[PDB]
RNA sequence: GCGCGACCCCAGGUCAGGCGGGACUACCGCUGAGUUUAAGCAUAUAAAUAAGCGGAGGAGAAGAAACUUACAAGGAUUCCC
RNA sequence: UACAGGCGAGAGACCGAUAGCGAACAAGUACCGCGAGGGAAAGAUGAAAAGGACUUUGAAAAGAGAGUCAAAGAGUGCUUG
RNA sequence: GGAGGGCGCGGCGGCCGAUGCAAAACCCGGGGCGCGAGCCCGGGCGGAGCGGCCGUCGGUGCAGAUCUUGGUGGUAGUAGCAAAUAUUCAAAUGAGAACUUUGAAGGCCGAAGAGGAGAAAGGUUCCAUGUGAACGGCACUUGCACAUGGGUAAGCCGAUCCUAAGGGAAGGGGUAACCCCGGCAGAUAGCGCGAUCACGCGCAUCCCCGAAAGGGAAUCGGGUUAAGAUUUCCCGAGCCGG
RNA sequence: CGACUCUCGGCAACGGAUAUCUCGGCUCUCGCAUCGAUGAAGAACGUAGCGAAAUGCGAUACCUGGUGUGAAUUGCAGAAUCCCGUGAACCAUCGAGUCUUUGAACGCAAGUUGCGCCCGAGGCCAUCCGGCCGAGGGCACGCCUGCCUGGGCGUCACGC
């Protein structure tokens, strides 16, 4: 069989794979000050991300 | 607090449109005062600038200096003079941010649409004095 | 290009036929800023931005032109299924548009029907 | 064996599924029905007794209302206009 | 099929085969498979390609 | 048969148009608890309330008496005292 | 006559970051749960980054000098501490 | 337990004072006052607003609540880090090597494997390169970590197509309604085939989803990169449908 | 007899209380009416030169026309015509627009970017003036109104 298939699910394992990804410097800058330390980051050993 | 119904009053309200400054807020808070010379001529205390203009430091610590305006920023309400500097460690002279109201304003690029803005302010002091 | 190229006026004073091949030139020259993107030229790099815009434009103001012509054949029949949905906003303003007041009074009590004061005495 | 351990070990089973509606695992696969929002279903599953966290999201965040919000402050449809054009207009008023 | 007979319109050459990706992006990458009658290295060289 | 009109009843991806969902603060209906209180608890209380469900508007409902009264009679409807 | 929503306003012997709303900050966010649902922590350098070049030790992180600052007994553990 | 007379805090109306030439705050085996509640003053720290007095008012005073929330001890450098037969030597590298990497050696699982793969699941973890701030409860230059890049290509494999248990629109009818049975006057309401020619002929229990396991239109070989290759690629040969 | 045990101060480390701040909350009051099959509320996934996020937007994609203002945007890069100007700007206004993929969500289903049907034009060549291929958008339930082929002694006349 494939590794479910469906195109909901796999837009989303996209979506969330781009955002899992670091704040890039410059923008702490270009947003005033305020400690940018964003949060949306998660890791797949820990946690569990729902659909 | 001090009478009229009216929008705007409220100290919080007042704060929070004129750190943001959309582009009218801007130019009204642009406004910096003239000097003596230029007050005489065109018949008011205070115009918005542009960036061809020259400007004086009187207020600060840093007074003596002139030099055209550079830039002026939107998102903290400042404005960026030439030759009002700090130096950073490596020998970098970086321009120290100054309000419109503290420094005053040498020389005039009168423009079309910014001249406009004299006759109109003009025309108001000239009903009220006589 | 490096330059940003052209202003909506222009546009304006163009034909519906110019602006048409104006339009394949810029999807064109957009696909040739894309592979600059990757290699981040101080060329496209202004110029990504305004191209898009560009294609916005040509693409309004061609739009406005059929409109325009099809409303000056309709406005003499009975019509519009596309410039009724600009006049309406729908569904509550819809049931309000009648005109209901007028219409009652029409008929039935409107030789008298109203105070004087004036405008009966001043018209006899 | 028992409970707890053999509990968690099993899990080949699937029940609850991304729903496409809400976008939350919710949609409770063989019997088709999403208890987040219904997936089929006329109206949008609305309750008047989940108060005050739940509520709150399916207000929404996410929401355009910006782009209705313009003709509730007109009221009209219309406006017309086209002053700045070379002659020098009425593109500078006072 | 659309994606083939805009190789031919855009770049003058026959398309063989076209060839579909799921990218993470979560847009499509294309590998498309083009005539040996005329070179995709010299189709290449006028939309340059590292 | 064919029955001009039509009678009665069907069918159009039919001609011009219309409905669902939302909002649900507030409102107009529907439908409807128990904890609680009675130092217990059923009648009763909570409450013709909460929950459940539908539907509109900037307000809505109401509305020119098959009324109130028992008077030298008051006088649609609403809200306050 | 109504108005704990929405939009646009005016105010308060309101609260002052364990308070005030769940959320002053990317908050209904991160995260938790199979789900229904549950749901944080987290504001302050300074006037201006003038966010410590350079020299030196150390594998580096750092340290020591120095530079800067009205003040580093203000060095993004940052006002007071 | 009552009443009485006071003290302290926050804010408000009054009134008076204090301040970058150093406010408030905070510290102080420093002085002094009051029975106390508390107050006063000095020195040190600090850097922008504050206190006294007369009225007014409270979200107004803490030691607890198997208290709530944050911090921090003793415990304690103590219990421990003990299952899985097991490591060792030399070299390479690096600042640093019992643990990395290579060889040599010793072993272990003992083909119902500690194996080569697919399902399910996770989602980039695979591999290169960079590389030790956190993390791998030892260590560490190594990592399934962190940073930076790349990578999954199908007429023939799966899904798709198809039916099952079963689910569910459509009808009638209850139920305000949500919602539930499930079809009816698709039965002289139309879908299907000739048929191009407009016309005739024929028929239901419909119609979709439902096993990425049932059932099934159709591929093999070699080569390749970081990897599964009938599968990517390529040669050569097919095979199925239109 | 060091030490230990204890205690304090001075300087610190710890910690984030306290004071002083506050583009915020909170509560009251006032004005205002104004969603949708003409495709909503809500979601998804993309788009910025360099973006993870928020915000903005939708293949016309951090935006467009038009209009106002009248020169900035800024972390760095950049354009220099857009600077005495039909015109700068994460600008405001935003009347004219696009407005993806979804969603009441409408061809039919949906654990399927699944499976149909219909129409458009451009090119081809005439195994026919047809065949083939192209890009776009439709084709639901519900029911009114008008409409056509008719079912039926439903009812009448007229049939041979």
């Amino acid at each position: 069989m494939p590794s479910h298939k469906t195109f909901r699910i796999k837009q989303k394992l996209a979506k969330k794979q781009r955002q899992n990804r670091p704040i890039p410097y410059w923008i702490r800058m270009r947003t005033d000050n305020t400690i940018r330390y964003n949060a949306k980051r998660r890791h797949w050993r820990r946690t569990k991300l729902g659909f | 607090m001090k009478r009229n119904p009216r929008v705007t009053s409220s100290r919080r309200k007042c704060r929070k449109a004129h750190f943001t400054a959309p582009s009218s807020v801007r130019r009204v808070l642009m406004s910096a005062a003239l000097s003596t010379e230029l007050r005489h001529k065109y018949n008011v205390r205070s115009i918005p600038i542009r960036k061809d203009d020259e400007v004086q430091v009187v207020r600060g610590s840093y007074k003596g200096r002139e030099g055209k305006v550079v830039q002026v920023y939107r998102r903290r309400w400042v404005i960026h003079v030439e030759r009002i500097t700090r130096e950073k460690v490596n020998g970098s002279t970086v321009n120290v941010g100054i309000h419109p109201s503290k420094v005053v304003v040498t020389k005039l690029k009168l423009d079309k649409d910014r001249k406009a803005i004299l006759d109109r302010k003009a025309s108001g002091r000239a009903a009220d004095k006589a | 290009m490096s330059s940003g190229k052209v202003k909506a006026g222009e546009l304006w004073n163009k034909s519906k036929d110019d602006l048409t091949k104006q339009l394949a030139e810029l999807k064109t020259e957009l696909g040739q800023l894309r592979i600059q993107k990757v290699a981040s030229s101080g060329s496209k790099l202004n110029r990504i931005h305004d191209i898009r815009k560009s294609i916005a434009r040509v693409l309004t103001v061609i739009n406005a032109k059929q409109r325009a012509q099809l409303r000056l054949f309709y406005k003499n029949k009975k019509y519009a299924p596309l410039d009724l949905r600009a006049k309406q906003t729908r569904a509550i303003r819809r049931r309000l548009s009648p005109d209901e007041k007028s219409r009652v009074l029409e008929k039935t009590k409107k030789r008298t029907v109203h105070f004087p004061q004036r405008k009966f005495a001043i018209k006899a | 064996m028992g409970k707890g351990t053999g509990s968690f070990g099993k899990r080949r089973n699937k029940t609850h599924t991304l729903c496409v509606r809400c976008g939350r695992r919710s949609f409770h696969l063989q019997k088709s029905t999403c208890s987040s929002c219904g997936y089929p279903a006329a109206r949008i599953r609305k309750y008047n007794w989940s108060v005050k966290a739940i509520r709150r999201k399916t207000t929404g965040t996410g929401r355009m209302r910006y782009m209705r919000h313009v003709p509730r402050r007109f009221k009209s449809n219309f406006r017309e206009g086209t002053e700045a054009t070379p002659r020098k207009r009425a593109a500078a008023a006072n | 099929k659309k994606i083939k007979a805009a190789v031919k319109k855009m770049y003058d050459i026959q398309a063989k085969k076209v060839n579909t990706l799921i990218r993470p992006d979560g847009k499509k990458k294309a590998y498309v498979k083009l005539t040996p009658d005329y070179d995709a290295l010299d189709v290449a060289n006028k939309i340059g390609i590292i």
